[PDB]
């Protein structure tokens, strides 16, 4: 029957997506649940420690901006679409070549890793969380697109058989 | 062989080192600028023309101690007055404020700005290191150029310079009698770089001696400039009998072996005999035996580890001032065999002493005059468990309520630091508490 | 040198600044000619606070004299201490006093704030020494609070790296009913905490009950009233300039403002006086002093904060006294305030004092309080709202203006959350 290869595939992307979805869920809710105090907190600083710099640089980079300098990094934060750019952000539209640079600078980076950042700042820590999460999402959704298309195709093959 | 140079970095210590310098000025009768009449007199050094001629001499004088500052009033005062060939216009030190009480301010802040100028009076300082033995510093420990440029500076100068004895004196207060609950948050980290970078470091207790100067001393305006003041007498009573006169003149590196046997500072708590009512109004000349009864009043001893306990590992007295043999060896074995107070049962010995035979020769004016018999006090004690106790107390009787970490890192440090510092003065106590407990 | 720069908006808002300069000038050793008067030692440095020097030794504004008419710009240059110098530095155009906040924020705020952004944008690139700005703000019509608020927004998107400091004359905050106003008000309230770094607030009718009470005066002049805040500002300004090693600047006055940081009202009050301005005796001791800062009838704005908890105090001293004393007499009366000013944090007062006295006054001081538990006032203005958010017969009139109904739902959001967080920092 028709169905059987269509849903093997499908159970397929789902498994993949399972094991980093829970994390992005929570992740979006630890950057919505912060009080206002803590984006002061990783903002005032004159001469950051170098881990928040990493943290705050790589979400930055992620989200939309191509700014590496401390004095332009910092007021992303306390912009009013923010969290809207988050809610409505595209984990599909970041470049293939870009995406595999995102984690050369940062997910292999030695200050980078969750304990060292927290260590740091646990206020860096709800922005670095959704950082991970985000850059490790667009790499597994986009791993499971070429058998994500095929299903869109077979789908559509699938409807047009049952049509004929 | 005379003194050695002297930092001075702060407000206090600023004043403090005024203080300090009008006592040797004073006792000299050094002329403002000159040319001076005398055959010669001694006070800073034995030579007084051309003034100060300090050991350092010639050009435009070159002066024997720092001072750096936020106002131009200590340079106008200078200039104007009295010691302005006794100073260099370039090395009376002249700059601004813009506060935190914060470690990372001094840290960070304003510690990598202002560095590159002063570091390079410091490399000059440490290349024409005056009387060779050590650095003086005056602190300056408290606040957030205190707690921050110091912690920056203390290693700076160990790594460095670490052939070189650094003494520091430090004006700060025994944990949790402050009244404020998030004065420790800033110094848990200077706290933390003691145990590795201060080998000798001589306290005061602010408290104690406001409570000594409103009371025992009876005075009715209490005041920072009159504390400052009275403070300078204390470094002045110690060095200026140490300099070169009539004493044993201890050296730097024999005193620091003494009062440091084993591994981690020795840091005593200092007090002072003559910051007493009767005294400033003028009394009796005293025994060596009275000075020390005195300096044994109430207020006057500490009340840290109770007043008679805590296990003294030594109390050391410096006796300044004409004296007799007798006299002195009862004034310190009449309370070890009255055996009121209490030491360490695996060495209740008490050997250690200063004693001095110069006289103090200042001109009434102050709350120092001159006189026969003076006395100065270093109190070590075993089981300051108490001391640690209180700072992992305290920052968590702040803590546990509610977090306050917060503005100590959005100026700019690491989270985890600030409580694994805490963290060290917690297994601190139980090893300051078992040599409390000797053996 | 500070050379700190005064922007002064609506009626009022620039009323307070022309009483401050009256007094601050005099004080700082500057004429009504403009010439020399000193012979102090602020009447020579700390005078370039707001002043600069030229010509003989008259002395030119770095807080330049501006208004928007010409008529009141008249009155600021009549002086007495307007008439200083060469006409450079007197500016003005359009005006203000207009009318409907969602017409002041958009229609009419578009053009008034053009001409006047521009006078800003010159002067604040051309002062080098400058240690800050200076705001006095008050709610006048549709200017002073719609186009207001788009204002200090404007200004703060243009400055945010320079400092700032908002003084805001506010009739007493929101006593009895209004009619489509609490969207509207909330809507600039939540504008202002957005736009707005540090916030002190004063009362007219905390001012009414001084007037009556203290300084024994039956007519109620708000000239006068201004002129009084104005002598008190000087009594600060000048303070933290002078000797002292209790005073403080920056970051230390920052971080004791706010040590939980989401903006909260700050609340004067005052120290010495049984009088000011009249009656022989006016007050100058220690237990005086402190007197009035552990009383409660004194302090600005009409929300009572201090039955909830009575929460963190910043004191500034000028005049000669026992440090020792203070410190003692503060030891009583914090334990008569017991751990009432936060559970987590007992004692929650902090003082900066000089030696030298202020102008014909022996001694003098100041009180700076701080907002908690104020639900009260953000549950009275969403109470006095519902018998006419029932019967809303004109919020019709603000829509059509250009106002999204959306942006009035986030604001009733925010007033909301503000009632929580007063609540939250009152347990």
């Amino acid at each position: 029957k028709q169905q059987e290869v269509i849903a093997d595939k499908q159970m397929s992307v789902k498994e993949d997506l399972d094991k980093v979805e829970p994390a992005v869920i929570e992740a979006q809710n630890a950057v919505k649940s912060i009080k206002k105090q803590h984006l002061v907190e990783v903002r005032s600083m004159a001469n950051p420690p170098a881990a928040v710099k990493l943290a705050l640089e790589s979400i930055c980079l992620l989200l939309g901006e191509s700014t590496t300098d401390w004095k332009q990094i910092r007021s992303i934060i306390m912009r009013e679409n923010f969290i809207p750019t988050i809610v409505n952000f595209s984990a599909e539209e970041i470049s293939d070549a870009i995406r595999e640079k995102m984690k050369k600078n940062y997910m292999s980076n030695p200050s980078y890793n969750y304990e060292i950042v927290n260590r740091a700042s646990l206020a860096c820590g709800p922005m670095v969380k959704w950082a991970i999460a985000q850059l490790n999402y667009a790499d597994m959704l986009k791993r499971v697109e070429p058998l994500r298309n095929e299903l869109q195709k077979l789908e559509d093959d699938a409807k047009d058989n049952q049509q004929k | 062989m005379r003194e050695c140079i002297s930092i001075h970095v702060g407000q206090a210590g600023v004043q403090i080192g005024n203080a300090c310098w009008e006592l040797y000025c004073l006792e000299h009768g050094i002329q403002p600028d000159g040319q001076m009449p005398s055959d010669k007199t001694i006070g800073g050094g034995d030579d007084s023309f051309n003034t100060f001629f300090s050991e350092t001499g010639a050009g435009k004088h070159v002066p024997r101690a720092v001072f750096v500052d936020l106002e131009p009033t200590v340079i106008d005062e200078v200039r104007t007055g009295t010691y302005r060939q006794l100073f260099h216009p370039e090395q009376l030190i002249t700059g601004k404020e813009d506060a935190a009480n914060n470690y990372a301010r001094g840290h960070y802040t304003i510690g990598k700005e202002i560095i590159d100028l002063v570091l390079d009076r410091i490399r000059k300082l440490a290349d024409q290191c005056t009387g060779l033995q050590g650095f003086s510093v005056f602190h300056s420990f408290g606040g957030g150029t205190g707690s921050g440029f110091t912690s920056l500076l203390m290693e700076r100068l160990s790594v460095d310079y670490g052939k070189k004895s650094k003494l520091e004196f430090s004006i700060y207060p025994a944990p949790q009698v402050s009244t404020a609950v998030v004065e420790p948050y800033n110094s848990i980290l200077t706290t933390h770089t003691t145990l590795e970078h201060s080998d000798c470091a001589f306290m005061v207790d602010n408290e104690a001696i406001y409570d000594i100067c409103r009371r025992n001393l009876d005075i009715e305006r209490p005041t920072y400039t009159n504390l400052n003041r009275l403070i300078g007498q204390i470094v002045s009573s110690i060095t200026a009998s140490l300099r070169f006169d009539g004493a044993l003149n201890v050296d730097l590196t024999e005193f620091q072996t003494n009062l440091v046997p084993y591994p981690r500072g020795h840091f005593p708590l200092a007090t002072y005999a003559p910051v007493i009512s009767a005294e400033k109004a003028y009394h009796e000349q005293l025994s060596v035996a009275e000075i020390t009864n005195a300096c044994f009043e109430p207020a006057n001893q500490m009340v840290k580890c109770d007043p008679r306990h805590g296990k003294y590992m030594a109390c050391c007295l410096l006796y300044r001032g004409d004296v007799v043999p007798k006299d002195v060896n009862a004034a310190i074995a009449t309370i070890k065999t009255k055996r009121t107070i209490q030491f360490v049962d695996w060495c209740p010995t008490g050997f250690k002493v200063g004693i001095n035979y110069e006289p103090p020769t200042v001109v009434p004016g102050g709350d120092l005059a001159k006189v026969q018999r003076a006395v100065c006090m270093l109190s070590n004690t075993t089981a300051i468990a108490e001391a640690w106790a209180r700072l992992d107390h305290k920052f968590d009787l702040m803590y546990a309520k509610r977090a306050f970490v917060h503005w100590y890192v959005g100026e700019g440090m690491e989270e985890g630091e600030f409580s694994e510092a805490r963290e060290d003065m917690a297994a601190l106590e139980k090893d300051y508490e078992e040599v409390g407990v000797d053996s | 040198m500070r050379e700190i720069v005064h922007i002064q908006a609506g009626q009022c808002g620039n009323q307070i600044g022309a009483k401050f300069w009256e007094v601050i000038s005099d004080e700082h050793g500057i004429d009504p000619t403009g010439s020399y008067h000193g012979d102090s030692d602020l009447q020579l440095e700390r005078i370039n606070v707001y002043y600069n020097e030229a010509a003989g030794n008259k002395y030119v504004p770095r807080a330049i004299l501006v208004d928007l008419e010409p008529g009141t710009m008249d009155s600021v240059r009549s002086g007495p201490f307007g008439q200083i110098f060469r006409p450079d530095n007197f500016v003005f155009g359009q005006s203000g006093a207009g009318n409907n906040w969602a017409k002041g924020h958009y229609t009419e705020g578009a053009e008034l704030v053009d001409s006047v952004l521009d006078v800003v944008r010159k002067e604040s690139e051309s002062c080098d020494c400058l240690q800050g700005f200076q705001l006095t703000h008050s709610l006048g019509g549709g200017t002073g609070s719609g186009m207001g608020t788009l204002l200090i927004s404007k200004i703060r998107e243009e400055y945010p790296d320079r400092i700032m400091n908002t003084f805001s004359v506010v009739p007493s905050p929101k006593v009895s009913d209004t009619v489509v106003e609490p969207y509207n008000a909330t809507l600039s309230v939540h504008q202002l905490v957005e736009n707005t770094d540090e916030t002190y607030c004063i009362d007219n009718e905390a001012l009414y009950d001084i007037c009556f009470r203290t300084l024994k005066l039956t007519t109620p002049t708000y000239g006068d009233l201004n002129h009084l805040v104005s002598a008190t500002m000087s009594g600060v300004t000048t303070c933290l300039r002078f000797p002292g090693q209790l005073n403080a600047d920056l970051r230390k006055l920052a971080v004791n403002m706010v040590p939980f940081p989401r903006l909260h009202f700050f609340m004067p009050g005052f120290a010495p006086l049984t009088s000011r301005g009249s009656q022989q005796y006016r007050a100058l001791t220690v237990p005086e002093l402190t007197q009035q800062m552990f009383d409660a009838k004194n302090m600005m704005a009409a929300c009572d904060p201090r039955h909830g908890r009575y929460l963190t105090v910043a004191a500034v001293f000028r005049g000669r006294m026992s440090m020792k004393e203070v410190d003692e007499q503060m030891l009583n009366v914090q334990n008569k305030n017991s751990s009432y000013f936060v559970e987590w944090i007992p004692n929650n007062v902090k003082t900066a004092v000089c030696d030298i006295p202020p102008r014909g006054l022996k001694m003098s001081a100041t009180f700076i309080g701080n907002s908690t538990a104020i639900q009260e006032l953000f549950k009275r203005i969403s109470e006095q709202f519902t018998a006419m958010f029932r019967r809303k017969a004109f919020l019709h009139w603000y829509t059509g203006e250009g106002m999204d109904e959306m942006e009035f739902t986030e604001a009733e959001s925010n007033m909301n959350d503000l009632v929580s967080e007063y609540q939250q920092y009152q347990d």
